[PDB]
């Protein structure tokens, strides 16, 4: 696998300070299985996401299951078995912050890992030990199915 | 002297190269982009006017692989005379077919 | 060696100056310039390669002087 | 905070991101500060008169 986290996520709020934009809406989101709170933004006119859809969300380092990193371009013609085909919605884009959180004085564990794809913004927040795996300046597949 | 081929590097790399194009305006090379840019093989296709006096177009073509970049732009044109004796050859008989329900 | 090891603008604006006015009297150029027919932009090629045959005399206010060569200066 | 300790040890090695430092970067860091204060002094020569002339003037 190149998988880096994966979760079932459900949608709480879809825009918190009304609709800035036409295209992204600013999806807030919790996770079932682990306590991870996500602040997403997605083209919603491509795909349209409602107020109580719950979706699985996996990053991935790699888009090929077989674990090779090769990179030098990505090709979209190019046409072989991949992870995206059992998904919905994929980006790309570079994690770049990793910072601590604020909240506590003393004995903390949660952390906030910042990835932007190309200015649609991610905050994946929860436990250190869900977050392994992520560093500064990687670069990582979002992929995003909804569930029924 | 319409076409000078300058390639990206002194290396001479094939895969980019950018055409100076003389005597050409946004009506070859809008129509020319199109065509080149719906082959498979071509990244990266543009074209951009130097200035708005001198009457030249340069046309970059980076291929995806080993490709010239001679063949794609070659197909391109190939392809837009195609496209236009098709649509010369639908007018006209359009329009006599046209002119025979009058009369 | 008290004044500042780092070539001043002043400094670099004459040297090519001169340098310049050399080499468009027929001076020898060091650089074997490849198509150059200006001689700013052959002065300015001879610096880059720290090959010009000039000594940068600094007169302190009292009276006292340095000489610097064009070379030992870093350019920035 | 986080209870991270000095030799590396810790299992989720994440934590070591938060306030990053390497050697390699104090190096740059403090090569890059010599520099450009050298390069930021009043140059010899400098007309300084008349740069002060007109920058209460316009």
């Amino acid at each position: 696998a190149g998988i880096l986290f994966e979760d079932i996520f459900d949608v709480k709020d879809i825009d918190p300070e009304g609709k800035k934009f036409d295209r992204v809406s600013r999806l807030h989101c919790e996770s079932e299985s682990f306590k991870m709170d996500l602040i997403l933004d997605v083209n919603i006119q491509i795909y349209p996401v409602d107020l109580g859809d719950k979706f699985r969300l996996v990053i991935a380092s790699t888009l090929y299951e077989d674990g090779t990193l090769d990179d030098g371009e990505y090709n979209p013609t190019d046409d072989r078995p991949s992870r995206a085909d059992q998904f919905e919605y994929v980006m790309y884009g570079k994690v770049y912050r990793i910072e601590g959180d604020e909240t506590s004085t003393e004995a903390a564990t949660r952390l906030s890992a910042y990835v932007s794809y190309g200015g649609l913004l991610m905050r994946l927040q929860g436990d250190a030990n869900n977050l392994h795996g992520f560093e500064v300046d990687s670069r990582v597949y979002l992929l995003m199915k909804k569930l029924a | 002297k319409t076409a000078l081929e300058m390639v990206q590097a002194a290396g001479t790399d094939r895969h980019c190269v950018t055409f100076v194009l003389h005597e050409e305006d946004h009506t070859l090379g809008n129509s020319l982009r199109y065509m080149i840019m719906k082959n498979p093989e071509v990244e990266f296709c543009g074209y951009t006017t130097t200035h708005p006096s001198e009457s030249k177009i340069n046309l970059r073509i980076q291929t995806r692989g080993t490709l010239p970049a001679v063949e794609p732009f070659q197909r391109g044109l190939n392809e837009l005379m195609n496209v236009c004796q098709h649509v010369l050859d639908k007018f006209e008989a359009s329009i006599k077919d046209y002119k025979d329900q009058k009369a | 060696r008290i004044t500042t090891p780092y070539m001043t603008k002043y400094e670099r604006a004459r040297v090519l100056g001169t340098r310049a006015l050399q080499i468009a009297m027929c001076a020898p150029v060091m650089v074997e310039l490849e198509g150059e027919t200006d001689p700013l932009l052959i002065a300015m090629k001879e610096l880059k390669a720290r090959k010009i045959p000039i000594i940068i005399r600094r007169y302190l206010p009292d009276g006292s002087y340095e000489d610097w060569g064009v070379d030992e200066l870093i350019i920035t | 905070k986080y209870g991270i300790n000095d030799n590396g040890t810790t299992e989720p090695r994440v934590l070591y991101q938060l306030d990053r430092i390497t050697p390699t970067q104090v190096e740059k860091f403090l090569e890059t500060c010599r520099d450009k204060y050298m390069r930021a002094q009043m140059e010899p020569g400098s007309a300084v008169g008349a740069l002060c002339a007109q920058s209460i003037g316009e």
